[PDB]
DNA sequence: TTATAAAAAAA
DNA sequence: TTTTTTTATAAATAAATTTAAAAAAAATATA
DNA sequence: TATATTTTTTTTAAATTTAT
């Protein structure tokens, strides 16, 4: 296994997105691409990371390798990689070391980094693609401010879906928070416009600590895809630029 | 010693109690009932039994306790004055005989507890019986003189002299655990002045003006209510507790109208009443003149205080030297004034 | 019945950022002349005399005099939800148990209609006489924040000395003595870096540093600090907002 | 003693470097410079300092005086000075007060600061001036990246010297790490990159808490001159531009 | 000088 | 159906000292 | 440079014996 990646900030933001949720997970690396479908340490939220092999630059993979990494530890290893460094993953068959090589853009620093992995139980949940009636395409900064600023009021948000727009409501000791968002149908910039596709209106209640942990992924993309339907887990999808996606799951409160 | 008045203020008007912290009274002159302090330090300061003494057999827990508490209040900016009780009044003698009977029966359980062999009951009933003497208050005033912190001697009641001190504006507030200072006429009453933390003991600041505003009363109305909750200076009704005293004071204003409307078949009226002289003594006690006494917190003496505290008491001289150094350090510091004496209140503002 | 549409909502955000840690529970005195506040510190040292006049508000109306009781930590925690360019609308109705804060971004689409539960607060209002202060020091706000923070690094008291040549900020502490001196900078023309001192009597007073560090969180409101003070008269730290009102901070001197 | 610095941010960065390494220091004020030799709180890392007299604006020294200064207090007092402040170090022969005078670049504010000086005069250990086998004159922020990003994974770096590149090898319990640099003597970039004067190989295990204390002098100099040999403490030069230099010493483990 | 849980008594 | 004596109970502390523990200002990192 | 964001200092409230 060898996966050279000329923009290491994507994998750095992935590991700053998942070190708060998941402590230990099995990286299901295959020939089609890097897949990570794992459930968090508190056993509430499910994270589906898919990094396609077409998005990688020099991707080769012999067999289906499933190594169990420590997310805080290799996140601390990816602290050593800069914003612009070229991350080259490297692995062997008989070895259990995830060899990480960081290369400078001006080719002056080579940072080799091995790992001491341990095995874990390979639990594949596999939530199927339920047809989501209300899909919402939000910007990253707006969803980050909505979750981070309704989280100060209560531990529960109430997301409401409509044709006119999405309504984020939150109650608690701090009065009543209630946020409208008018559906801008491609009139502004497409990275800023909110487009909603509604079949029936969806009114659900979700937690906000797990949604803060989900919206830590907002440096990865400029668009957040919220998919809602009745009594299903909530998809919080972060579409990485032609390099697969990153989907979160949350059961309603 | 008022039965359940703190529960009545905590149930009726919680806004009258301002639970503050020990460092918040950093500019207030504070009058302390010293007898509560001496009774607090002669009970709690123990090591599994006997009172913490010297090798001469002299009782000296109250001096070390007041030394620690008083220097910890100069550390938090309190300028205290200790008001000492003198000759007790004639109406005090009934509760004094009741307390003497309580100490006599505590002496009886101490007599049958030494033969039992249980060491916990021996120190427990040693805590139950404490009698202060002239010698304890004499060495207490000597330690206050050597610390440069003034003492006042009340003619009749130290709570009454504290309430006369607050009413004359010489000190900001009275410091006793009693509710007597509310009855004798102090507008602000402080409680629980120890040396502890924020979570452990807050300072129960009882404002009498907030009590009279919330209950709709005044000074002679609160005295009759405080009689009806069972003061030590008289005897209350057997059938009238706190809430019934609130309802009857809000029904009949003076206590003579309560006498004018009772039934002896339902409510047992205590014969041979003492309420008139108790009302005339809570309204008008005999006290010292507070305008004739100047309160000065002078510099603490050092060498006579260390030879007084260690030449006949056998104490840790480095702790006494550090305590006098902290008192002299915190005494000469610049105190912070308030805005209550610079700008005056033109009116309150409630919520709507 | 009380609708107070304010376009520059960063002013109210910076007011509650200034007022979140000095005083913890304040009663806003809403009249038809504008939103006012007059609340003391819990240790009775500092007084926050805040006014926001009706001329600077974009749409201000109130039928009667109102006084709501607001947890200011709660109002800072709900006003941190709004951004720096939100139009902030204050809405209160008849028998207002709650206050509605509407944050509408102009270029964006977020109609952030928050509500906040009020408090059962009874505080006192104090009449401030319009005194003629002897030494009035108009000087830059970030310079005042630098002086208060960098003398709170030394000790707990600043002995402010005022004269004709300039104002001197002396702070005696356990590390040493820090004498920050200033010069009269009306001869050199600057747009905001001007220490304008109008002195009548040379005053020499000592003030605390915890309360001055609580005062210097109002520095993003304006670049002007009007240090009005006199001998045995409390210090006035006035933050003159150019839009409406002025945030006046009062501080009792140390003896 | 009256040393006036036009660039007082140099002394600000010196005391921000030495505020946490050493606590109380003896400023051996010479007639031709400002000198300091002290060891740390655990007495394992030696700090040498030399501020030359020609970098100051006005410098007078009527007597060779050795002030004893707690550097936490003078670091807190130098935190009051701005980064553009003209700093005058007035002293007195009989009075033990260091009158730090910070002046603004505009003539509107001068801020006088005395401080209390204790007496701590100990036997300084003079290092012998010896030739060094591996002199690595490499940029400072690169060394800050080495110290922080290898203290994330371990507590020891084992630096290897070679002609083509210098290798910082950390082998902590979280995993292995080999950051190898490249030799460039101001070839590509505008300032001087990693220049190695290697004669004998260097294979020494070092410490990372003390290197993390060492790398707080990185706002002073753009480059770090790492000079070391076999079984000698290394020399971490922070050559300040026309004002003097700052050295650091740490024995191998 | 408090403060309790507990309990019969009583409005 | 709460209230009220009426019981026999319990109790009044503060520093020398760690020590685990929770904030609160420092010093990066980042949009 | 705000704006958070973790690290890490800084209290600080616990829980012990001594305060003879």
């Amino acid at each position: 296994f060898e996966a050279r990646l000329v923009q290491g900030s994507i994998l750095k933001k992935v590991l700053e997105a998942l070190k708060d949720l998941i402590n230990e997970a099995c990286w299901d690396i295959s020939s089609s691409g890097v897949n990570l479908q794992s459930m968090d340490s508190s056993h509430v939220s499910l994270v589906q990371l898919t990094l396609r092999s077409e998005g990688f630059d020099t991707y080769r993979c012999d067999r289906n390798l499933a190594m169990g990494v420590n997310l805080t530890s290799m996140s601390k290893i990816l602290k050593c990689a800069g914003n612009e460094d070229i991350i080259t993953l490297r692995a062997e068959d008989n070895a259990d070391t995830l060899a990480l090589v960081f290369e400078a853009p001006n080719q002056e620093k080579v940072s080799d980094y091995e790992m001491k992995l341990m095995d874990l139980d390979v639990e594949q949940l596999g939530i199927p693609e339920q047809e989501y009636s209300c899909v919402v395409k939000m910007p990253s900064g707006e969803f980050a401010r909505i979750c981070r600023d309704l989280s100060h009021i209560g531990d529960a948000v109430v997301i409401s879906c409509a044709k006119d727009g999405v309504k984020f409501s939150a109650s608690g000791e701090l009065g009543n928070g209630n946020i409208k968002l008018s559906q801008t149908s491609n009139v502004d910039k497409e990275e800023e416009a909110v487009t909603i596709e509604m079949n029936e209106p969806v009114q659900l209640t979700f937690a906000l600590r797990y949604l803060n942990f989900f919206t830590k992924a907002t440096p990865l993309s400029s668009t957040v895809t919220l998919s809602m339907s009745a009594d299903v887990p909530l998809v919080v999808e972060y579409k990485i630029a032609d390099m697969g996606h990153l989907k979160y799951y949350l059961a309603p409160k | 010693g008022i039965q359940g008045l703190a529960k009545l203020i905590a149930d009726v008007a919680p806004s009258a109690i301002r639970e503050n912290d020990i460092k918040s009274y950093f500019g207030r002159k504070v009058a302390i009932d010293a007898s509560m302090s001496i009774y607090q330090f002669l009970i709690a300061v123990r090591q599994g039994g006997d009172v913490l003494q010297n090798e001469e057999g002299e009782t000296t827990s109250h001096l070390m306790g007041m030394f620690y508490r008083t220097i910890r209040m100069m550390e938090n900016g309190i300028k205290p004055v200790y008001v000492f009780d003198g000759k007790p009044p004639q109406l005090k003698s009934g509760e004094l005989a009741k307390r003497s009977e309580r100490r006599a029966e505590a002496e009886k359980q101490l007599q049958q507890a030494q033969a039992a062999g249980a060491e916990q009951e021996v120190e427990k009933f040693t805590k139950r019986l404490v009698k202060v003497t002239k010698q304890h208050n004499d060495e207490c005033k000597h330690l206050l003189s050597l610390m440069g912190i003034p003492y006042l001697d009340a003619p009749s009641e130290a709570e009454a002299s504290c309430a006369a001190l607050v009413k004359a504006g010489k000190v900001y507030a009275a410091a006793t655990e009693d509710m007597d200072c509310l009855t004798f006429g102090s507008p602000v009453l402080m409680r629980h002045l120890t040396a502890s933390e924020a979570k452990k003991l807050p300072i129960q600041e009882f404002h009498l003006s907030r009590i009279l505003q919330e209950l709709g009363l005044n000074q002679e109305q609160f005295v009759d209510l405080c009689i009806l909750l069972g003061s030590d200076y008289c005897e209350s009704i057997r059938g009238i507790g706190p809430k019934r005293a609130v309802d009857l004071i809000q029904k009949h204003k003076s206590i003579e109208e309560i006498v004018r409307r009772l039934d002896p078949n339902k409510y047992p009226v205590p014969e041979n009443w003492l309420h008139k002289e108790a009302h005339q003594l809570f309204l008008e006690p005999e006290v010292l003149d507070p305008e004739s006494v100047e309160l000065k917190w002078s510099e603490p003496n050092e060498e006579e205080l260390i030879k007084f505290m260690c030449g006949e008491k056998q104490f840790s001289e480095e702790r006494i030297r550090s305590g006098v150094k902290r008192l002299s350090k915190s005494r000469q510091g610049s105190t912070q004034g308030r805005l209550d004496d610079f700008f005056k209140v033109t009116g309150s503002l409630s919520s709507a």
